[PDB]
RNA sequence: UGGCACCUCGAUGUCGGCUCGUCGCAUCCUGGGGCUGAAGAAGGUCCCAAGGGUUGGGCUGUUCGCCCAUUAAAGCGGCACGCGAGCUGGGUUCAGAACGUCGUGAGACAGUUCGGUCUCUAUCCGCCACGGGCGCAGGAGGCUUGAGGGGGGCUCUUCCU
RNA sequence: AAGGGAUAACCGCUGAAAGCAUCUAAGCGGGAAGCCCGCCCCAAGAUGAGGCCUCCCACGGCGUCAAGCCGGUAAGGACCC
């Protein structure tokens, strides 16, 4: 199960032989590994990567002080990529091949305290025809005496977005070796600058 | 008191219903369930009360 | 006030073997050992029901057509969430929840018996990290 | 036939088999087999 | 009345029957088998024959006597290749050619069915119009023959099915 | 539809629609199977199965019901004939007025028609989200397994065979 | 979803009771958009409070003694922009 740390840098169109492909260029550069798990130590046996460089003065040293591999500590979240196993130095893009289906797991855009019509795609009341204040309200939220209480998960307003979102079955278009970039087929979760992990899709 | 007497007499080889049947028939109504403090405090004589109660089954 | 003081000292350790002994009938002497019926110094408010570890939580014998038919119940507050799990699934994986639910259904329900559920460890081994000295009783 | 509450032996070569708790009745011709339910 | 087990075993080419204190293992000139036995009922391993003995008379001692004997009686002739178990196929253009052991066959589908045999099952194919399933144990042959039945269902107003001996009692035509 | 009149007359807002759902199967389809008066397709009936769907319109205030075009289907019910501290007021259960009938008349009709005030502030439970304190038996920075819980759990057409 | 297990209706194999027969009384199977697995996030307030790596740590005074009598301080955290 191949995977990588990446960051969205924007999206555009590429041109194939006949059809244009809505690619997302994504910067999954050289990722230093810092720690390997073990079945005899923790069991689940994952591998811990970290990707983007940090100057050694903003660190606080429970973090500064990892051993020989990746002495220069990275910035972002040291993600473990779930039974992937590299050789030991770094993970480049050439682990991936063009024509493979890759999963992208990132962090989507939080819309704030988003509404119920924008959040759960309701319909609401009409604008005309006497409607007092129902133009964006959800409406009825239950029943009278039996059952009484409102059920759990009634799909009302709250914090829509800003959660870890996985978009799946993305085919690899092109690989850029000199800057270590990837070109997925659109619809990556996350903004311009949102870190993702890119695994292998199954879909066997 | 029934839980203390039934708890203390059980490891001697007889439960509460076996224990009281010797006391009501043998004329040795002494315990009367207020005397659980020999089954708790000093059991070397309450064990002798078990010795007097186990022979009074017939 | 007459001197009926329990004088609580030294909670002890008893492990119970479950090779071929049936549940229920096992869980009643586990119930009286977790309660404290074996001790003559009884007072029902202080927890004197001693530390009991049960070994060999696997292959507990059940009688009749109860395996595959005795279905447990675990409710979620979400609507439609009534996950029905059979006894053969409860013995295929997670064997400890059968005995923990059997002792939980027999202990008292207040903050005393809720504390008594802490004093009952379940292990399908035979191995357990309680390693001072463990006398076995049946 | 099919699932009925009463079970009777049409065309006397029926065999009555109690399998898995409930009663089936079978023959050579499968248009006379019955389940009680 | 004759309860199965009131008449003895005796077997020429006298295969070995051992104790196996809860079960029965039978070793023969071809293969070994396995018969589970209820521990309360006692089958004994004397010279020549294999005796069977039940304690009492209830709904388990009267049927397990006969179950326990008869499942040995299958394993008596089982380990000496006493099962032919033909499967003759009908059809206008149906046949069954064999490549190794996975028996593919044309049963009118858009692809020839590849039958994957289990361990110890021999697909002897002398003819394109009839095959036969051989092995050691009777359960292992009858189960796989039932799997051959699981592809094509016979007696659907005409031919092109299997019958285990050949028995068209199909039903009336529909014109 | 009824019968009863047991809490409710210091009042528990009544029909219908919009939004929002949830549950049962005695299943409308999709998924399996038996029988057939099942040659194949399309069918009829019955058993298991509620996981997901169950259209867009015209008519009337309508639930229901009748038609147009489709689909595989436009299921039956409960949740105070779900839902007015969410909304609508078209009908009915207000005062105006008129029509037909009854009544000498005042007026009345479970007969018809036009119009007719729908009540800013959430205390507690519930729910959607986000927090403070403390705990996690030395104090912190990270990584992460998962006891458990929800989402999705569809389906049609064309071609080869 | 592709795939795995146990399955409902249904189809079985072997086989006595009941020398025959039988899907069942012992067992072994096949068998659904159904159930549990599997995908994704929530999640150790899972007090049952998990696991791993790294940094710091004896007195600096004294009880009802290693703070559970207190003042600064290491790693760190907090205030402010
Ligand atoms: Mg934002
Ligand atoms: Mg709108
Ligand atoms: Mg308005
Ligand atoms: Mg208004
Ligand atoms: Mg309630
Ligand atoms: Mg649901
Ligand atoms: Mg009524
Ligand atoms: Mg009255
Ligand atoms: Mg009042
Ligand atoms: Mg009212
Ligand atoms: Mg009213
Ligand atoms: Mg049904
Ligand atoms: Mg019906
Ligand atoms: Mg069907
Ligand atoms: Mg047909
Ligand atoms: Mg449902
Ligand atoms: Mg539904
Ligand atoms: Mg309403
Ligand atoms: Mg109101
Ligand atoms: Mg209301
Ligand atoms: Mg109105
Ligand atoms: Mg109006
Ligand atoms: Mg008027
Ligand atoms: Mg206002
Ligand atoms: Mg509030
Ligand atoms: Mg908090
Ligand atoms: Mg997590
Ligand atoms: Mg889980
Ligand atoms: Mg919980
Ligand atoms: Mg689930
Ligand atoms: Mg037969
Ligand atoms: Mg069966
Ligand atoms: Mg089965
Ligand atoms: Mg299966
Ligand atoms: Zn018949």
């Amino acid at each position: 199960m191949k995977g990588i740390l990446g960051v969205k840098v924007g999206m555009t169109r590429i041109f194939r032989d006949d059809r244009a492909v809505p690619v997302t260029v994504i910067l999954a550069g050289p990722c230093p590994v810092v720690q390997r798990r073990t079945p005899e130590k923790d069991g689940y046996t994952a591998v811990q990567l970290g990707f983007l460089p940090q100057n050694p003065k903003r660190v606080n040293r429970p973090l500064k002080g990892h051993f020989a591999k990746a002495g220069v500590e990275p910035v972002r979240i040291l993600r473990e990529i779930r039974d992937f196993n590299p050789e030991g130095d770094t993970v480049t893009v050439e682990i991936f091949k063009p024509g493979e289906r890759v999963d992208v797991t990132g962090t989507s855009k939080g819309r704030g305290f988003a509404g119920v019509m924008k959040r759960w795609n309701f319909a609401g009341g009409p604008d005309s025809h006497g409607a007092h204040k129902i133009h964006r309200h959800p409406g009825s939220i239950g029943n009278r005496k039996t059952p009484g209480r409102v059920y759990k998960g009634k799909k009302m307003a709250g914090h829509y977005g800003a959660e870890r979102v996985t978009v799946m079955n993305l085919e690899v278009v092109d690989v850029i070796p000199e800057e270590n970039l990837l070109l997925v087929k659109g619809a990556v979760p996350g903004p311009n600058g949102g870190l993702v992990i890119v695994r292998e899709t199954k879909k066997a | 008191w029934i839980v203390r007497i039934n708890a203390a007499c059980r490891q001697h080889g007889l439960n509460y219903s076996t224990f009281i049947h010797g006391l009501k028939k043998a004329g040795i109504e002494v315990d009367r369930k207020n005397l659980a403090d020999l089954a708790v405090r000093e059991p070397q004589v309450f064990a002798e009360l078990v010795e007097r109660a186990k022979a009074a089954q017939g | 006030m007459k001197t009926y003081v329990p004088k609580q000292v030294e909670p002890r350790w008893v492990l119970i073997d479950a090779e071929g002994k049936t549940l229920g009938r096992l869980a009643t002497k586990i119930a009286t050992l977790l309660r404290g019926k074996h001790r003559p110094d009884w007072t029902p408010n202080v927890a004197m029901g001693d530390f009991v570890v049960v070994v060999n939580a696997d292959k507990i014998r059940v009688t009749g057509k109860k395996l595959e038919q005795k279905i447990y119940t675990r409710y979620s507050g979400y609507p439609g969430g009534l996950k029905k799990i059979p006894l053969e699934k409860m013995l295929a994986t997670h064997p400890e929840r059968v005995l923990e639910h059997a002792v939980k259904g027999m202990l008292p329900k207040g903050p005393l018996g809720r504390r008594l559920f802490k004093r009952l460890k379940v292990y399908a081994g035979p191995d357990h990290p309680h390693q001072a000295q463990r006398p076995e009783k049946l | 036939m099919k699932v009925r509450a009463s079970v009777k032996r049409i065309c006397d070569k029926c065999k009555v088999i109690r399998r898995h708790g409930r009663v089936y009745v079978i023959c050579e011709n499968p248009k006379h087999k019955q389940r009680q339910g | 009345m004759s309860r199965i087990g009131r008449l003895p075993i005796p077997v020429p080419k006298g295969v070995s029957v051992e104790v196996a204190p809860g079960r029965v293992k039978v070793k023969g000139p071809k293969g070994e088998l396995e018969v589970p036995v209820s521990p309360e009922m006692r089958v004994v391993v004397e010279e020549g024959v294999v005796r069977v003995e039940r304690p009492s008379d209830e709904r388990r001692h009267k049927s397990l006597h006969g179950l326990t004997r008869t499942l040995i009686a299958n394993a008596v002739k089982g380990v000496s290749e006493g099962y032919s178990k033909e499967l003759l196929i009908k059809g206008i253009g149906y046949r069954a050619r064999l490549v190794g052991r996975a028996l593919e066959l044309t049963v009118g589908f858009s692809h020839p069915v590849v039958v994957e045999p289990p361990e110890g099952i021999t697909f002897e194919v002398p003819e394109p119009t009839r095959v036969r399933v051989s092995g050691i144990d009777k359960q292992k042959v009858g189960q796989v023959a039932a799997n051959i039945r699981a592809i094509r269902k016979p007696s659907a107003y005409h031919e092109k099915g299997i019958y285990y001996a050949g028995e068209p009692v199909r039903l009336k035509p529909g014109k």
